[PDB]
């Protein structure tokens, strides 16, 4: 699909609250101002927060829950300039448009909104929040924003839920809103969620797609994100095998700890290697068995880079097809075998020994 | 697999072993985590099932209980459950075995006394023994029940949509009052079990409001649950399995063979049901 001509998208996380100010009465050519205005929302609940008094510009304002019709379904929606129309955080494609250019103000780029005239007015929120799981707690209703308003200012320990019927779209939407408001918050509060969560990891993958979609036009934020199960358990094991001064210690802790030492050894930590290894997709990717995603790692002013596989000269395909090859006069099977026999003899070892000659890329 | 809390309890010593243990119902999955045996032995109640119609013979059912308190007792005797205010005196815990008292103080979150006793026990041989492990396993069970849901998901939804008004059916019963407001206070395990134990007198759905009794069988209480009528003399509660007067001024009743004539006719039971206020449901 695409956005029909004469419609525009404004993203702002602030639109998680209704931006009563911004909208202005549309008018047709000939200055035919249309003070009749109608607005559409995910639920009747949305209406309860929205105030007619904010719009003296208009004499006539109405609001309804959107519903996805059938018969009007068209790439080109029906037109009715006789009323201004607005959709606020709409979920699904709209079949009808108001006066002049219609505009939508939404937090989230749906796939429907891809091929579209879009603006973001974005800003970085530096503060990454966090999850935590213990298995005191604030019970936060999993949908209603302002039911717990100012509680989300006061506390940092937020329990979440959902009802069985909930549309996954609604789930994503609410989670997005919560994360935006958290990134506005001044301290990293802790998520806790009472759900089987496998589908939540699926929805996280969706979020990854979404964030990429944004980044197609985005602010290139350093937004924090993590694999949430494979990684999770692995790092847990890592800590367990180490001393555990804080079982609650954030991964980024260990990350930066290794950062302290990477450059002096000019070679890649196994932690980071297993990262981008055991993600389903953004890794060696068991999704498609793609270790080919070797990391080329560079630092300021370097004449050289660190590949997955040793030092490399800059901006070149990771390994020369020609080389000072591993000439078979070394790595002759026979020699390897003889050495192996020697070794096994000496060790008195019956089993479990294998050896392989080393190999070299651009540099030795 | 067994999940009755009393089945989880184990004796500290070979003597006072938990013979007369939880019945097979401990294995069953009503989600009450209590054998009806212990429900009797500690609370004078027996669980029952209410069948319900899904507007149809198509199965719908809900758990209920009868109380066992006699018609004549008053005060403490009528109290079915205490508050944290008064559980100590109601139970006379020192009568009860130390592990029992432990568990109760855990239920009431008397962590001060709980950990005081724990700290005394630490170096005792019986507690360097795995009794500590036992207690922390019961703690993990509590986590798996409450932190998973009871004050969490269950509290959330009960405070989101499908609340029951555990409230006076008719405001003239001011002796009941807004004591439903006190439901907020109790530990989530207790709140859950209470909800599971007591039926509403009403249910609203888009299909109608359904009235399951004319007049409430109970009343809300100043500390914990107390068997009493909202109004009037207490309705006669019979009871089923010493220098006392036992006069019964019976009618002479010479009409023998009464049951040999009547036995086909329906033998209407008598045990007291439990009703309170209104439940609300969407589809
Ligand atoms: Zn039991």
């Amino acid at each position: 699909m695409e956005c029909p001509f004469q419609i525009q998208v404004c993203i702002s996380d602030r639109f998680f609250a209704f931006p009563h100010n911004l909208v202005e009465p549309q008018s047709d050519v000939g200055n035919k101002l249309i003070e009749n205005l109608i607005v559409y929302v995910p639920t009747d609940d949305d209406r309860l927060y929205i105030d007619k008094k904010q719009f003296p510009k208009f004499n006539s304002v109405l609001v309804y829950r959107h519903e996805h019709d059938v018969n009007i379904d068209s790439r080109s929606p029906k037109k009715t300039a006789s009323a201004t129309i607005v959709y606020w955080n709409p979920l699904v494609p709209i079949t009808e448009i108001g006066a002049g250019e219609t505009r939508v103000f939404s937090v989230l780029l749906t796939n429907n909104l891809f091929y579209c005239n879009t603006m973001i007015v974005h800003h970085e929120n530096p503060k990454c929040p966090i999850e935590f799981t213990y298995p005191n707690l604030r019970p936060i209703a999993c949908e209603i924003p302002l039911s717990h308003f100012k509680e989300l200012v006061e506390s940092n320990d937020f329990l979440l839920c959902f009802n069985l019927e909930t549309s996954t779209m609604v789930k994503i939407l609410s989670l997005k809103r919560i994360f935006c408001i958290f990134q506005y918050r001044k301290q990293p509060a802790r998520y806790v969620i009472n759900l089987p969560h496998e589908e939540i990891d699926n929805l996280y993958n969706k979020l990854n797609w979404e964030r990429t979609r944004r980044l197609m036009k985005g602010d290139v934020p350093s937004n924090c994100a993590t694999v949430n199960r494979s990684s999770l358990k692995y790092i847990k094991q890592a800590q367990s095998l180490l001393g555990i001064p804080d079982y609650s210690q954030t991964v980024v802790d260990f990350v930066k700890m290794f950062q302290k030492i990477i450059f002096p050894y000019q070679l890649v930590p196994n932690v980071i290697i297993k990262l981008n290894n055991f993600d389903q997709m953004v890794s060696s990717a068991p999704n498609k068995a793609e270790p080919y995603k070797k990391i080329r790692l560079f630092c300021k002013n370097d004449s050289i880079a660190i590949s997955s596989s040793g030092i490399v000269p800059i901006n070149m395909p990771d390994f020369s097809p020609p080389n000072t090859f591993d000439y078979s006069d070394y790595a002759n099977r026979t020699n390897i075998n003889f050495v192996t026999q020697r070794v096994l003899t000496d060790g008195g070892f019956s089993s479990g020994i294998t050896v392989t000659p080393v190999k070299y890329n651009y540099y030795l | 697999v067994n999940r009755c809390i009393f089945a989880s309890i184990v004796s500290f010593d070979a003597c006072i072993t938990y013979k007369s243990p939880c019945s097979p119902d401990a294995y069953h999955d009503d989600g009450w985590f209590i054998c009806n045996n212990h429900l009797i032995k500690r609370f004078k109640m027996s669980k029952m099932v209410l069948p319900i119609f899904d507007e149809d013979d198509n199965q719908f059912k809900m758990t209920i209980a009868r109380h066992l308190v006699g018609n004549k007792e008053r005060g403490i005797k009528r109290i079915l459950i205490p508050s944290a205010t008064n559980y100590q005196d109601v139970f006379n815990l020192n009568s009860m075995m130390q592990a029992e008292q432990l568990i109760f103080h855990l239920i009431y979150n008397n962590e001060n006394a709980v950990n005081t006793i724990c700290d005394n026990l630490k170096y005792t041989e019986g507690f360097t023994s795995n009794t500590q492990r036992v207690i922390h396993s019961v703690y993990a069970t509590t986590k798996s029940i409450l932190d998973t849901t009871n004050p969490n998901t269950f509290c959330s939804r009960v405070s989101r949509d499908e609340l029951r008004f555990f409230d006076v059916t008719n405001a003239r019963a001011l002796r009941g009052g807004a004591g439903d407001q006190l439901f907020n206070n109790y530990s989530g395990f207790l709140q859950n079990l209470i909800r599971r134990a007591v039926a509403p007198e009403y249910l609203q759905i888009d299909t109608e409001e359904l009235r399951f009794r004319n007049c409430a069988t109970c009343i809300i209480d100043e500390t914990g649950l107390v068997a009493s009528v909202p109004d009037g003399p207490e309705l006669y509660n019979p009871i089923r399995s010493r220098l006392q007067i036992r006069n019964v001024l019976k009618f002479e009743g010479d009409t023998r063979e009464l049951d040999r004539t009547l036995s086909g006719y329906e033998e209407y039971p008598t045990y007291v049901p439990l009703f309170l206020g209104y439940q609300i449901i969407n589809s």
